[PDB]
DNA sequence: TAGGCACTGGCC
DNA sequence: GGCCAGTGCCT
């Protein structure tokens, strides 16, 4: 085993030298350093490690050094180089795996202070290691009397720089015996430091295996990106921006301009007194002025065409236009009118949302109908903001090849769910929803025109069918012999439920199931049969007495965890601790962690029988996964006919990933096939 | 003897009034208007036909400050032939305000 | 007191 | 800068 690390010139994106590289090497027990002349002298140290069968220690290596290396190898020395996948640890992937109640910087990406909670130590010194090379050079430069730039740092090879890399040698290291030593994952009898990569994948936890896959996996899906339609979205928003010019002059009209003190210092004290009035405004007092301009020579002076006279206070102001995106001036004018605010923020103000915005009445005409005005200006800004002007806009993200490309935390939730981020492709309004139809239908395979024909592709949306309700009668089959899951599949598990509870209309029953699920609150729950947080705790209480089963299910976990806890985590269907904040959220956690991992499984087992039947994963070949938003997958496909084995293969794999795990409810998928992803989903 | 102003009064009573006219922009959440507004009323009882005292509180009509550039109030402005003659900010005192308007008058 | 991103406003 | 109260969009 091998524990690595290189520095060189830029992003994945944009790489283009070797600046160094440390090899430590567990069998010798010695540091190698490797400068930029010795590029092919490091990938021989590491192809020799492959050829011995062993493995190779990277910190976030799925992501950026392997694929780094490949490309780095092409650009400078014309070499084909591919580290297999069974030969490669992440120690970032087995810290989220292991410590995944903590949230972690992703590499210096966000703000520690921004992120709750404690982080780990030396993943936290691997992270800021970039931001801390930075500062020692910029100061290294400010003292020779230098100016710094952009990111010079990372332009040339220097001494510094590989004093770093050698120091992210030996925390990825020390991070690596920390994370081994932990008995749940890795047997204590063995020493992974010593054995072949077989006998690490076996020997260890199938979730360690597992997670490594997914890593990978999503690493490549990132690589590919999602092709989207740049035109289509620069035509979307100068429409919207045209609509939200027109929303605020109307706006503007019929709620008009006022003042606000602003620029007060001393504060203003009631002159018969003394009284100081902290709730008045801030005031001003000139020192200077008066009505004559000061003598200089019986004769009038000259008047002073000052404004100011000394001692006499004054309150500055500004003018400020109703700006609909304030809630503060919406609240201010609609009281104005004669709201009466009922609800508001635990923090001394009204609450202003498109729910109560729906409820307000008020005499005026005009003013009323300009509500609706002010719904449609907010949905518009939140529109516009993700799709143009936000600092994580779509049209920001855009790379020259035409495609987005997304991040992903493959483990980034406490159940095992994938978090998106840089932009968030999970958070795409829906066909549904206002303008969610030209949005979707920017984002798709149609969007790519195969490199060899210039056809472009098309694309299959795979979903697994639902999936929580499954895994939940998955569950209480210990307890109801299959009958929950026979029902779901057979009979129909709504009526079944609506009849649970007291609900008088079937659909209410699809919504309350699926609030349940998730654990919705008691408010939501009573929001569906009318009523409020009150039919809330009593519909949950009569669904319950009327499903014994899932009562019963309940009960288990709780004498798993509560004696005071006997143990605060819950064992995932990979054998994984699945940390559990609190007693009544341990079944949604259960249900929510288990549909997670089967998605997991599912899409990884469905691309290595893709693999195996001699398909090509990537633009150069016959499929590109683009997306993977939970329960769903968007996969670009050179053809339809590619299209319809993948549909068919993600069949196979979830039926595959049943059997697996001795799953008590038969799984499913259904599969679309279209230009994007609007008609996908 | 103080004359009560909105937006839509101002042109006719102001601007078209062939006399000179003290405008007081005020509003209700301001200490120093609160402070000068006794004053004023003592200054109108006295300058009665010599001058008008007219007062526009500015929350209610909000359409007339800004095309003056008011910045802070309590704003004076003296008004003669439908021009700006002269203009003062603050809470000036009884004896401050009458030297004002006789140097201006 | 579902779980994650991310936007705009208002402030020191 | 960052920092944060309030909200909405996706599963
Ligand atoms: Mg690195």
């Amino acid at each position: 085993m091998i524990v690595s690390d290189i520095e060189a010139n830029a992003l994945l994106e944009s790489v283009t030298k070797f600046h160094c590289g440390v090899i430590y090497d567990y069998s010798t027990a010695e540091y190698v350093s490797y400068r930029p002349s010795d590029f092919g002298a490091y990938l021989d140290a590491l192809e020799a490690e492959v050829a011995r069968g062993g493995l190779i220690v990277f910190h976030n290596g799925h992501k950026y050094d392997v694929p780094a290396l490949t490309k780095l190898a092409k650009l400078q020395l014309n070499r084909e180089f591919h580290l297999p996948r069974e030969n490669c640890i992440d120690t970032l992937v087995l810290s989220r795996l292991i410590h995944s109640n903590l949230k972690d910087t992703d590499m210096g990406l966000l703000r520690s202070g921004k992120l709750p909670g404690a982080l780990e130590a030396w993943g936290y010194r691997l992270g800021e290691m970039k931001g801390e090379y930075k500062d020692d050079f910029k100061r290294m430069l400010e003292e020779q009397g230098e100016e710094y730039v952009d990111g010079m740092e990372w332009w040339n090879f220097n001494e510094e720089m590989m004093d770093y890399n050698v120091q992210d040698v030996v925390v990825t290291k020390a991070l690596l015996e920390k994370l081994l030593s932990d008995k749940h994952y890795f047997p204590p009898e063995i020493d992974f430091t010593d054995v072949g990569y077989t006998t690490f994948w076996s020997e260890s936890l199938e979730a360690v295996d597992i997670e490594h896959r997914a890593a990978w996996l999503l690493a490549k899906q990132e690589r590919n990106g999602f092709p989207f339609d740049t035109k289509a979205i620069e035509e979307l928003y100068v429409e919207l921006a045209a609509r939200r010019s027109e929303l605020l002059r109307k706006l503007t009209e019929t709620f008009g301009s006022w003042y606000q003190p602003k620029g007060g210092t001393e504060m203003f004290c009631h002159p018969r007194t003394g009284k100081p009035l902290p709730k008045y405004p801030r005031i001003k007092t000139p020192k200077v002025g008066g009505i004559f301009k000061k003598p200089k020579n019986r004769e009038p002076c000259e008047l002073d065409t000052r404004e100011y006279v000394a001692g006499a206070p004054y309150t500055p102001v500004e003018h400020v236009v109703f700006n609909p995106s304030s809630r503060d001036h919406i609240q201010k004018k609609l009281q104005e009118a004669g709201w009466v605010p009922t609800k508001y923020t635990d923090k001394g103000a009204p609450v202003v949302d498109d729910e109560v915005l729906e409820g307000v009445r008020v005499d005026d005409p005009e003013k009323q109908a300009a509500i609706d005005l002010i719904k449609e200006y907010l949905m518009i800004q939140k529109r516009i903001g993700q799709s143009a002007e936000g600092d994580k806009a779509w049209l920001r993200y855009v790379a020259e090849d035409g495609k987005i490309h997304g991040s992903v935390n493959p483990n980034g939730a406490v159940t095992g769910r994938a978090t998106h981020a840089f932009p968030n492709l999970a958070q795409i309004p829906g066909v549904r929803s206002p303008y969610g139809e030209q949005c979707r239908a920017a984002f798709g395979a149609e969007h790519h025109l195969d490199g060899i024909t210039g056809k472009p592709w098309v694309q299959a949306g795979i979903d697994a069918s639902g999936l929580e309700l499954r895994c939940l009668a998955h569950f209480m089959a210990r307890f109801d012999n299959g009958e929950y899951a026979h029902e779901i599949l057979n009979g129909d598990i709504h009526t079944k439920n609506q009849i649970a509870a007291e609900l008088p209309t079937r659909d209410n029953a699809k919504t309350f199931i699926y609030g349940f699920l998730y654990g919705a609150g008691d408010e939501k729950i009573g929001q569906i049969v009318g009523a409020g947080k009150e039919r809330g705790k009593e519909l949950k209480k009569k669904f319950l007495e009327n499903t014994p089963a899932i009562a019963a299910l309940r009960e288990s976990i709780q004498q798993t965890l509560v004696e005071k806890w006997k143990r605060r985590w819950i064992k995932g269907l990979d054998g994984r601790k699945v940390h559990v904040r609190s007693p009544h959220a341990a079944l949604n956690t259960l249900l929510q962690s288990a549909g997670a991992l089967i998605c997991k499984l599912w899409i990884i087992k469905t691309e290595e029988m893709l693999v195996e039947k001699g398909l090509k994963h990537g633009w150069d070949g016959d499929f590109a996964y683009m997306a993977w938003v939970h329960d769903e997958i968007q996969v670009g496909c050179r053809t339809e006919e590619i299209a319809q084995v993948v549909i068919e293969t993600a069949q196979e794999a979830m039926r595959w990933v049943g059997d697996h795990w001795n799953f008590r409810c038969l799984l499913d998928t259904e599969g679309k096939m279209g230009p994007n992803w609007a008609i996908c989903h | 003897k103080i004359i009560h102003l909105t937006d839509d009064s101002f042109d006719t009573d102001v601007l078209k009034a062939d006399g000179a006219i003290l405008v007081d922009f005020w509003a209700e959440w301001c200490g120093p208007c609160k402070m000068i507004a006794p004053i004023l009323d003592e200054i109108a009882d006295e300058y009665q036909g010599k001058l008008t005292v007219a007062k526009l509180n500015i929350d209610q009509n909000p359409g007339t400050a800004p095309k003056y550039g008011i910045r802070g109030i309590p704003t004076l402005l003296l008004f003669k032939n439908g021009e700006v003659a002269a203009t003062k900010v603050g809470a000036l005192s009884k004896g401050q305000l009458k030297e004002f308007l006789d140097a201006n008058l």
